């Protein structure tokens, strides 16, 4: 979803692509899109730049530029939520989640998982360690 | 590089060397300017390493990012080559490359773990269990933290000389040992028994 | 030259059942003892292929396919045997009435073994070794067999035959034979 | 001298012989014998176990079955009261992982017993075996022995005595036709009573019929103990 | 598939040294990166290392020496190590392919000489010590005038 980053992050956004694209015609050019970033703090390498343009004249509009983003975002959020996943049985401070700790899990998780469900997880993957039940989430 | 090149690229240019050398011959012309070796060369490495790593503690009781790169490297290469080859060394520069480490081991722990239980795993033997025995010695009249790390590394002394035993001054020490042992809970009774 | 391999008659393979066997070493030396498939090919070595199942008496190493290490070799006079069962297809080897155990401590040199066509008795003998083979004709003959195998439930080959076990013995001379219809290097076309 | 001292002082001073005892052995005939005999029975008189016995060198099996007899029958008693205890929470299993926790080292030098002893089968040897046998039944019995047995074992870094047991039942002697053996086991397959196998006995022979009917329990006991990415997303 | 060819030895080590040379090429996204070198860890795991041999020639030509996309290098030492121990460590060999060359057991002395020396001589550093220092303990684990002119003259006639 274009809508991935947060409200001050997309304002922010739109003030980076307003100043880039002083025009006002909304298209900014990729040496301006890239110095924004950098302004910004995004600051991408050439070949990086290069891929996030075709993913996404030779201007690219503010829309284009929050969809080119929007790449970045999912990607940041499923770093955070791989790490989410490795730490949940490290949060306990043990490290390794035993059986009844990862039913206990799965059951506060309430994706609807049933106790099948639970066992074929638990199977597909005894403790559970923190790096084995982040392996198994990643599937 | 010479020896990263290929055979034939570099036999190449040997064999116009060789003819070169061959007209210089004919024409009266005279110019004039390896696994036991790679072990001697590794051992000969160890024992500039323990040497290094000595020259660094004693630095440290009273550059660095190197010697620590060293120490946290060659120490695990050691162990791991240890636990491979411990038949290959059983079975020389190498010993004498093995007795410097084990008295440079024995000289830091009297001033990384599993690298000195890896390790373990004449005179200087002597000298090593009269130390031993002296610290155990004042460890016992303390009781009635150098004592716990002086204990610690003696129970991987007691195993590594009850290995040495199996496989096979200092029966003057070993009595003298067993004797402050007999004189003086189970940890000291382990080491008794391995001793 | 070659190792004699001896085996018994092909009308003596057993496809079920428990059967034990005893081999006894006059002279030490690289003994080659179990069973082998009825389908034996001389030629070849005693447990190179994959239809053969023996345990070599001097290196310590099982021979299946290749060479394993398992059990101790053994010395002059001790004799060995073989104790198989066919039900759960598992092999065990048995050196001076004791189990040999593995690397891992298992008690068996190979499992899981397809029936087949059969398994029958097969040894073999180096250059200038001298053995005795003990079929279980005689009870009394078996002195182990009591010690280990007794009470097992496994009994000897020659539980009740009157007539003495037939055997066949590789012959060193070479004798001519017809070509394969699917020699795998070697084809003959008559145009 | 100091073994007769330990042996008739079984306590405190407990850790203090047993490495004096240890140094002994592994300096290393009848003595050596006598020195494992007063330790096995101190050991049974009294962690504390892994040190009784850090290793085993026993070589003289007359000792073993003097001594590891009146062992093996206390052992039994104990496993006895134990699942007593258990059948009529908490304390009960902690005491079972207590008791089965210290039958590791007494079950290790059976075990030593009986291979060095597996040559000559004698009456001494089958009784062991015999009540060897009785307690790995009891133990398998209760699965809450077994579970205590599993931890203990983790703790200290069921299977093990069953294992250890079956060689004793191998060992036992029983009758060739073994038709009352089949029949007890056919019994207690449907968890009946010994008046069975005495039927078809019947069909000291009180005495071969109790012998059948143990042995075919010990046999049922040893074959039964032998016997979507869309949700990782959310969870994520 | 490709374990163990025979057949196009040469082909598949020319394939594998070529894609080891993009794998260090100057023009290349984070994310290709990353799968050409797990391409290549892969291949050379399944390939036999003397089919490989054209292509380890120029991996420990300069293994120590490159720093650039070091992780490729150190990937690739550990694969084939662990997967052939014994191809090399042993006098022997494997039970199948046998013994290694003894050029090639020389070229990977080499390279064990020249990683450890730089790894000693080399600072401290937590993605060093995660990477090459397994990869130096395996491979310590693999260790069981007018007379001038005329001659010039002559030498151009012959």
């Amino acid at each position: 979803m274009a809508d991935q980053l947060t409200e001050e992050q997309i304002a922010e956004f739109k003030e980076a692509f307003s100043l880039f694209d002083k025009d006002g015609d909304g298209t900014i050019t990729t040496k301006a899109l890239g110095t924004v970033m950098r302004s910004l703090g995004q600051n991408p390498t050439e070949a990086e730049l290069q891929d996030m343009i075709n993913e996404v004249n030779g201007t690219i509009d503010f829309p284009a530029f929050l969809t080119m983003m929007a790449r970045k975002m999912k990607d940041t959020d499923s770093e955070e939520e791989i790490r989410e996943a490795f730490r949940v049985f490290d949060k306990d401070g043990n490290g390794y989640i035993s059986a009844a700790a990862l039913r206990h899990v799965m059951t506060n998780l309430g994706e609807k998982l049933t106790d099948e469900e639970v066992d074929e997880m638990i199977r597909e993957a005894g403790q559970v360690n923190y790096e084995a039940f982040v392996q198994m989430m990643t599937a | 590089p010479y020896d990263t090149l290929t055979a034939k690229e570099k036999a190449r240019d040997r064999e116009k060397a060789q003819e070169l050398l061959k007209f210089l011959q004919m024409n009266g012309y005279a110019v004039t300017r390896i696994e036991k070796r790679f072990a001697f060369g590794f051992l000969q490495q160890l024992l500039r390493w323990m040497d290094i790593s000595q020259e660094f503690i004693a630095h440290l009781e009273a550059h660095e990012q190197e010697i620590k790169f060293f120490a946290k490297i060659l120490l695990p290469l050691i162990n791991q080559y240890f636990t491979n080859h411990c038949l290959y060394f059983l079975s020389n520069k190498e010993k004498e490359m093995i007795t410097s480490l084990f008295c440079k081991l024995a000289a830091l722990v009297r001033h990384v773990v599993n690298c000195l239980h890896i390790l373990a795993r004449k005179a200087g033997l002597r000298s090593f269990f009269e130390s031993a025995s002296e610290d155990i010695e004042k460890m016992v009249e303390n009781l009635r933290q150098n004592l716990t790390y002086t204990t610690v590394a003696l129970l991987p002394v007691l195993t590594t000389l009850f290995q040495h035993i199996a496989q096979h001054d200092v029966q003057v020490s070993c009595y003298r040992t067993l004797c402050s042992i007999y004189s003086l809970r189970p940890a000291l009774g382990e080491c008794l028994a391995r001793l | 030259d070659r190792v004699r391999i001896f085996r018994a008659e092909k009308s003596y393979t057993v496809q079920s059942g428990r059967w034990y066997f005893e081999f006894e070493a006059v002279t030490t030396g690289e003994m080659r003892v179990g069973w082998a498939r009825p389908e034996l090919r001389p030629d070849v070595e005693l447990g190179a292929d994959e239809l053969a199942y023996v345990f070599n008496g001097h290196r310590g190493q099982r021979w299946h396919l290749g060479s394993e290490p398992f059990g101790r070799p053994w010395q002059s006079g001790d004799v060995v045997g073989c104790m198989i069962d066919l039900t759960e297809n598992t092999i065990i080897f048995t050196l001076n009435g004791e189990v040999l155990m593995s690397d891992s401590g298992s008690e068996t040199a190979f499992r899981e073994i397809e029936i087949g066509d059969g398994f029958l008795p097969v040894c073999s003998l180096g250059p200038g070794q001298v053995g005795h083979l003990n079929l279980g004709q005689d009870v009394s003959s078996l002195r182990f067999f009591a010690i280990c195998g007794l009470q097992e439930g496994f009994e000897p080959f020659a539980i009740n035959m009157q007539r003495p076990v037939t055997t066949w013995f590789s012959k060193s001379l070479p004798q001519f034979e017809p070509v394969p219809p699917e020699h795998p290097h070697y084809e003959v076309a008559r145009m | 001298r100091l073994m007769a001292d330990i042996g008739g002082l079984a306590p405190h001073v407990i850790e203090i012989t047993l490495p004096m005892l240890c140094s002994y052995l592994p300096r290393w005939s009848d003595h050596l014998n006598s020195l494992l005999g007063n330790i096995l029975r101190i050991i049974v008189n009294n962690r504390l176990a892994v040190f009784a016995q850090p290793i085993v060198s026993r070589a003289r099996p007359e000792l073993l079955h003097s001594h590891f007899i009146p062992t093996i029958g206390r052992l039994r008693k104990r496993a006895g009261k134990v699942v007593a205890e258990e059948e009529q929470r908490d304390e009960f299993s902690v005491l079972c992982r207590d008791l089965y926790a210290l039958y590791p080292l007494l079950i290790r030098y059976v075990d030593n017993n009986r291979a060095h002893w597996l040559t000559e089968p004698n009456a001494n040897a089958e009784e062991l075996f015999r009540m060897v046998g009785e307690i790995f039944i009891y133990w398998s019995k209760s699965h809450n022995f077994k579970r205590e047995e599993q931890n203990f074992v983790v703790q200290n870094e069921i299977v093990a005595t069953l294992k250890k047991m079956l060689p004793i039942g191998l060992n036992m002697c029983a009758p060739t036709d073994q038709d009352l053996i089949m029949l007890a086991k056919t019994r207690y397959a449907l968890k009946d009573t010994d008046e069975e196998v005495r039927e078809f006995l019947q069909n000291d022979p009180e005495k071969i019929v109790r012998r059948v009917q143990e042995v075919s329990a010990v046999l049922y006991h040893l074959e039964q103990t032998e016997h979507s990415k869309q949700r990782r997303r959310a969870v994520v | 598939l490709f374990a163990g060819t025979e057949h196009r030895a040469i082909m598949v080590d020319s394939m594998l040294h070529t894609v080891y040379r993009l794998s260090r090429g100057r023009s290349l996204t984070k994310a290709q990166r990353d799968v050409i070198e797990d391409c290549l860890m892969a291949l050379c795991r399944y390939i036999r290392p003397s089919m490989l041999q054209h292509l380890l020639r120029r991996l420990v030509f300069d293994v120590p020496i490159l720093n650039e996309f070091a992780k490729m290098p150190l990937k690739l030492l550990t694969n084939h190590y662990e997967r052939c121990w014994k191809y090399y460590c042993l006098p022997t060999g494997w039970a199948n392919f046998g013994v290694t060359s003894e050029e090639e057991l020389h070229l990977t002395r080499k390279l064990f000489w020249g990683i450890f020396d730089s790894l000693a001589h080399k600072k401290y550093d937590q993605e060093l010590y995660r990477m090459a220092m397994p990869c130096l303990c395996a491979i310590a684990g693999a260790l069981p005038p007018e007379k001038l002119d005329s001659f010039i003259n002559k030498f151009a006639e012959y």
